[PDB]
């Protein structure tokens, strides 16, 4: 009956299963999940500065369509476009639409630096029954619809603006595509218009085309939206003999530095989370996640696995 | 010993069905399971060794799964010649055990 | 090419003896361990006997221990299943089977690659 | 495990051991008891926590990215924007799958090692006064009251004190 | 002479060499190769549904050029373009050619939904000697060449179609660029044509350009092919005063879901393989491969190495 | 290896061992003979097969991708479409090279562990009746016939049986 | 007093700290740094063949602007663009500027294969005071400014060149955008010019727009630069009734094969390094680097870490 | 370490050891001295150099790439060209961080093993003529002059020579 | 939900005794080891006493060894701090603290998760 | 024993400052440090266990570091409620040591 001293290890009744290099199902004592699979279902307004357009996409907000009166002078870390966003103004397309959106979203600012132009020889402040602002004919809050002098000519426009400031200026302008040769002559009196916007390094000129497009808000014509950047020291010139949709100023190119846009339909709560997804915010300390590939902020890395169990204990053998 | 338990004991199915069979033992037989095909009056043919490794020349529709405790033999797109009785084999330690047989009939 | 031929199956009375043989062809027989597996007619497969490659280590089923005797021969490349004290429980279709070689080792304890045609043993 | 202590010559674990990961379990004249060992338990937790803290360092923070969902087919540019994102997700998913599978193989090896570390420490303590039964227990060939037991568990056991007694009980 | 029992491990005469973290050449008993380097040299038609244009590229098949009669209503998991494909019709270019061929290849279908249009005030079904179908002047089977009324005017086209179905419609149309001012007036009687195809959300308008191009099939003119998508509920309008190459219907936008195009020259065999490459099919259970970076289906991951030996056995020491 | 049994104190391997990965080789009065050991052989194969199955799971299946061969220079877009593919191929090639080298380093250490595992098991069996010669062989200080040898190889060897003979032959 | 033999391991006074899987700070005996952080601050001219434009960007060199006389017939493994590069000729823009730069840089050659054209019915060799070559009105050395016959018409241009060589010909041409209706008629006598360049498989046609642009070198007009590739067997046709800026030959498409462009300001030294960066060359045997993401040649892989210490010794325990 | 020799039952290191990585340190009648051990030192160095040569193979050589710096906002195309480069740098930085941390964890374990390897070798040499004090030192129970010491360090020591003297000094 | 309630703090004279108590609520008290930590008023925290889960192994600070006595009750789930031989050096705001639990086990030697409200012990 | 030395003994800072605190001991206590927040008259609240593991519910701005010899408590963006006295705890081996206290006043 010699004394015996035994050496062993602890175990538990129900252990967890983890993967190793040599097995798919090894039961260990304790394990921690490394894939986050839950989201709040609400977008947390902290610490990231959010902006809800909530009826206005980002471009409609930049142009100043009726619904977007609340987006003026807004600044954001993340802009939130909604699926319920609706056009409210004259029908328009944007060549390279996705780029202008990305340029606006990255700047993270809708501060419109207003400018006073002298459009010599044209009627200004045109409106359209397709773009109603309070049951009244209106237009884009950041665009000026120029038309021929009353019973007169479309006096040629040769306006210029020097970039004195230290920042790069984004000018938003457009070209009106009429629906009939009557409209083109009723408005600008030239049978064929021309719009030429240029800087010292890059340029773009458009001659508008007449024709019928599907009626949107009882309008067959269109307005093509373009944009021109002006670096410090450079000068921009708006030269047009017809169909110019003039700007009222410029936006300020800011630094990306957590500035982007997120397309989601979730409401903005009062929670706090440094990670946003289209499905809602993520509150986790886990490295990975299967919530969504769309992840803005300090987020876990999106993976395809829904569960990756890290062994935090020895082998469990009851 | 180690007791194997095949489920179900028989099944009828048409050509093109997703057939599932289970082998079910007592001890930790790691990954030592061998599935066999058997036509009446004919010796068996090794279908799956290692419980997952497809035997050379066996069509890719035959597939095996499981580890340690629960085992499974799955057939994706059954063919007319695949009508047979199927047996699983324990190979972890002596004595060698087999199952009760899982025959596939015509539906 | 490679296959196993069986023989010895006949009609026998209980209590007496028989000897079944399994001749190999097309593979290094003396390198593999070998097994006898019996399919009881009506029931499934039932492992009965197995022997190592050299023939020093022999493994039997609990129902035939001290009753049957397995042996092999390198010179003839043949497998012997010497059955003594037969009884209708031993009535079965006998199969000589070859355990599968894995990685580089010719293990005795694995799945069975090659089978014989099946020689029936009837005990009335 | 690589050392074969846990899931090896240590048949199973002790559920009654709730204050530690590794412990002693003795049988002497005065009775029986179980106590955890701090050093071994502390070392194992340190290396698990040490690798848990490494896996949490928040280093992924991106805001402006590329679009990952599209409402209209576009062709070349969309094919690239989708392929770029898919290639990324694949690589990170492999990075994660390999990381977990590898950190677990090491974790189970570390704990198996720490169990063997404790056993080897006790083996070197008694060092002629006990024999390895094989199951992780030491047959102590001399009287060892509870104070003597504690001296083994806190590392003050002097083998020279019982050497004459023990060698005699082993050899004859 | 005391009994001794020794413990050891097996070995073989000729072992295999593998790489480890600390050595480039370690001989182990057994090893498996993880990099597949062989291919069948034929394309397996199972389980992936293949389609051989075999004289017609995808776009030529979509337009309906002479050779592509066999491609009509075909569906595929993988379309196969050949290097021996040849233009057979009126010379044409396609702005963003790779985008429209990657839309037709993703959709995985050349099902043409035929529609009846009423081009009011024009000749229809024009043909050219540069596009022969059985030694006879033909044209693209899915396009309608519209010219002026015989000795008359090019009646202004304002045709519309509303998308009533639940799917997105892909319309294929074009614009004829004549070679001389004679041809323009001889065909559409206007000195300068105009083609404006539009929806409610996106538009495109083209005014053709007269001039000499290199003679292709004895033709100096060109046709610029364009495409317009129409979402459910939207409407498309073909408005033109000249040079319109009209459609005869639309294609149905399907789901990508293993639908793509592979540019190979290998014959389609009778094998079975879930992985296709430009060099043929791959039959393997190996994780990696050095056959080709072009891999479609359940394929091994392409790597640069030609051999990666995984050790499946202990250290071999004879 | 990390344990130094294979390519260590075990000088070389046995090519006559064809029925197993690890085995016994004895010399008693009746003669000499070699037998494989199943448990150690099975544990090694299970861990090799286990990591083999892990490396075959078919997870890569893409159909629509980006073009990877070009018949004309285009500039910006083509440069990106190429740089994206080149970036992917390099990363996967590294993921493969590191995987093989790492798994092999682990594989060789696992087989070296299982060899030491078997040796340590037999060491604990005899446990005063034999001594470690060093080359992986034990000098059994008592008569051990073939039935006694098999008792060591199937784990039924009772050391108390020969303890009196063995200690006497060792000490004097 | 029994003899004792001890076994141990060496140690040092001051060890090095490394990271492991289970600790951020473990002191080992020795360790090697894997991240290179130092660069020469000069660009090594070996073994890579370098070319310094040094006042001329690549495109200006390809066109032949005044400063770029030294870039003629140069070949390079790496072209180097400076920040001090300046425009020196008639103001010009390039649609898809970045692509033409990428095409020229990857070819790695400014060998200009001169050709003799017969521009029938025009004045040749025009020059502008905005483009001075030695205090004298000059022009791009690789472009030919065509204007109307002196007091005559802009006799239509219908020139064609067949590709007889085995290589792909890059033709650099341009379109002049005048500043006023006077200039257009003063120069080419048509109210509206046209430029149509085309091959058998791809084409482009431009009708120039008139109007004011910001004065650059006292010039309000512009010249849009385009390019056309011609495969072996194909022919290119220059058709223009006005405003054509004709070529003087073509460039030979070469193989990428270490051919690119690097934007740096560091001087070219006399060192030797197989890796270049925008910050200078890297001379290291380390796997990683934090110098610059811009890395050309046999370079360490850019990472974000500044120090990754690999343990090259045991644990150091004094 | 996984074996717990270095930073384990070997209390600390020897700075006087300047001719190797592992060594002996004895005290016999004639005096005291220290000598390195080549075999253990070489095995460690060869495995550190073997993994040092693996990490230097120059394989990264790219000349034409995509632009990674931009002087003007462009939008869609620039977003992708940036996001591609960012995705690559992240994946390589992870490939580098995991590589170092993993190679170090293995390195420290290899050296800990080589230490335990040497200790185990000498343990198998003396056999029953010495006992494990625990601190990595063996108490040799017989007279062992410097030639006897050298016989232990170059592997020629015959235990059967001092077996009678040693067992007698231990048991009594 | 989970919290620890303290009691026993009062005004006492040097040389006499007191007993403080810490009743647990909302967690398996008998599974954890427990600590008493005193914040000497004016100074920081000072660990004084700590007991294991069973009550067999008790750990004391060098200032109170052989002067204070810790104990615990499983039936009442309460922690007792029996103070003998008091003196103004022992004047402190007493806290009962619960060492944190780690992955699997309830270690006694770790950071302290839950504290009591703090009951003051004044010795005039 | 093991002696803890907190540096600095006190510090004043405005909201939004990058605050740095050190805990400093003698023995190898590799990972057994615990940082506590303390408001006057209130019991502590465990902030960081394991010397880096963030406690459940504690904001991510609180961060701990150090291993073995040199420890550190870092706070990225200080908040008005964070004005408190901070104590580190040794947890390697008995007896439990605490620091001298590092308070954060108003600036
Ligand atoms: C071209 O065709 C369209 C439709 O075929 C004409 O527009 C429609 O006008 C009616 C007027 O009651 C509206 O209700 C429809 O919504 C319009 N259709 C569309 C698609 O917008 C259009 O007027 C025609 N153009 C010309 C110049 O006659
Ligand atoms: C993330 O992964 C989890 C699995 O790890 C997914 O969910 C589970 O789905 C199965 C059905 O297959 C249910 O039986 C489980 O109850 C679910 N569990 C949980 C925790 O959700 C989950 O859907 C994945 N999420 C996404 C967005 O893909
Ligand atoms: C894939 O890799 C293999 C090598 O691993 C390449 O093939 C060999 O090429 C060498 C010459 O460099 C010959 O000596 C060998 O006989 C070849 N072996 C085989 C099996 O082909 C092979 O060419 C690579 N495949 C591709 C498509 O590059
Ligand atoms: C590369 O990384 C190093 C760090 O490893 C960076 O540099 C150091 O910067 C710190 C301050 O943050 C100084 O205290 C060190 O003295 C610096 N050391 C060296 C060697 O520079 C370095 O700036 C990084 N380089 C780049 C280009 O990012």
């Amino acid at each position: 009956g010699n004394p015996v001293i035994c050496l062993g290890h602890h175990a538990v009744e129900n252990g967890t299963s983890v993967k190793t290099l040599t097995d798919n199902h090894i039961e260990v004592v304790s394990a921690k999940e490394l894939v986050e699979t839950n989201h709040i279902n609400e977008l947390c307004p902290s610490p990231l500065k959010l902006v809800d357009g909530q009826d206005c996409d980002l471009i409609n907000g930049a142009l100043g369509s009726p619904g977007c009166d609340h987006l003026q002078d807004t600044t954001w870390d993340v802009f939130i476009e909604r699926p319920t966003a609706m056009d409210t103004c004259y029908p328009f397309d944007v060549p390279d639409y996705q780029s202008l959106r990305s340029i606006l979203a990255s700047s993270g600012s809708l501060e419109f630096i207003a400018e006073q132009f002298t459009w010599n020889g044209v009627t200004v402040d045109g409106s359209s029954s397709a773009c109603l602002r309070g049951g009244r004919n209106g237009f884009f809050t950041r665009l000026n619809w120029l038309t021929r002098v009353k019973n007169g000519n479309y006096g040629p426009i040769n306006v210029t603006k020097e970039n004195t400031g230290s920042y790069v200026r984004l000018y938003l302008w457009g070209v009106h595509h009429p629906s009939s040769d009557t409209e083109q002559t009723d408005l600008y009196k030239v049978a064929t218009g021309r719009v030429t916007v240029s800087t010292r390094s890059d340029q773009i000129s458009i001659i508008p085309n007449i024709g019928s497009r599907p009626r949107v808000r009882n309008q067959s014509g269109r307005i093509s939206i373009y944009w021109t950047l002006v670096n410090p020291g450079d000068s921009i010139i708006f030269n047009s003999i017809g169909n110019l949709i003039a700007p009222r100023g410029h936006y300020k190119i800011n630094k990306s530095t957590k500035g982007t846009v997120l397309k989601s339909d979730k409401k903005i709560g009062s929670c706090t989370s440094p990670c946003l997804t289209d499905k809602g915010s993520i509150q986790s300390d886990k490295p990975f996640q299967n919530v969504s590939r769309i992840a803005i902020g300090n987020c876990p890395k999106y993976v395809k696995q829904g569960s990756l169990m890290l062994a935090t204990g020895m082998r469990n053998i009851p | 010993e180690i007791v194997l338990t095949q489920s179900p004991s028989s099944v009828s199915a048409s050509v093109g069905d997703r057939v599932t069979i289970t082998c079910r033992a007592t001890q930790g037989i790691s990954s030592w399971l061998a599935w066999y095909q058997q036509k009446p009056g004919k010796p068996p043919k090794l279908l799956i060794f290692g419980a997952s490794s497809l035997q050379s020349g066996v069509p890719s529709r035959f597939s095996g799964s499981g580890s340690g405790t629960d085992f499974t033999l799955t057939i994706s797109s059954l063919q007319p010649e695949d009508f047979a009785t199927y047996f699983c084999q324990q190979a972890h330690s002596f004595p060698l055990t087999f199952g009760g047989g899982t025959k596939v009939e015509i539906k | 090419q490679v296959q196993l031929v069986e023989s010895g199956g006949g009609v026998v009375q209980p209590g007496r003896s028989l000897r079944l043989s399994c001749a190999a062809s097309g593979f290094p027989f003396s390198s593999y361990g070998m097994h006898w597996v019996r399919q009881a007619p009506g029931k499934g497969l039932e492992w009965v006997a197995g022997v190592s490659y050299d023939g020093s280590y022999k493994y039997y089923a609990d129902s035939v221990k001290g009753r049957f005797t397995i042996s092999r021969d390198s010179s003839k490349s043949t497998l012997y299943l010497q059955m003594n004290s037969l009884r209708p429980e031993d009535t079965a279709v006998y199969y000589c089977a070859r355990p599968s070689a894995i990685f580089g080792i010719y293990i005795i304890l694995n799945g069975l690659d090659v089978w014989g045609q099946g020689t029936t043993v009837t005990v009335s | 495990g690589l050392f074969g202590a846990i899931a090896g010559f240590i048949e199973n674990g002790w559920q009654g051991l709730i204050d530690g990961w590794y412990g002693f379990r003795h049988q002497n004249a005065e009775g029986t008891g179980t106590a955890a060992d701090l050093k071994s338990t502390q070392a194992a937790i340190d290396q698990i926590n040490g690798k848990l803290n490494r896996l949490i360092e928040k280093t992924n923070e991106k805001y402006h990215q590329i679009e990952k969902e599209f409402e209209q087919v576009e062709g070349r540019i969309q094919d690239l924007e989708k392929y770029v994102e898919d290639t990324k997700i694949d690589l990170w998913s492999y990075n994660a799958e390999l990381l977990v599978a590898l950190e677990n193989q090491h974790t189970i090896d570390v704990t198996d090692s720490e169990m063997n570390k404790l056993f080897e420490r006790v083996r070197r303590q008694l060092r002629e006064n006990a024999e390895d039964q094989g199951n992780g227990c030491f047959e102590i060939f001399h009287q060892c009251d509870n104070n003597c037991i504690e001296s083994i568990r806190n590392g003050t056991y002097d083998h020279n004190i019982y050497r004459d007694e023990a060698i005699n009980n082993r050899i004859k």
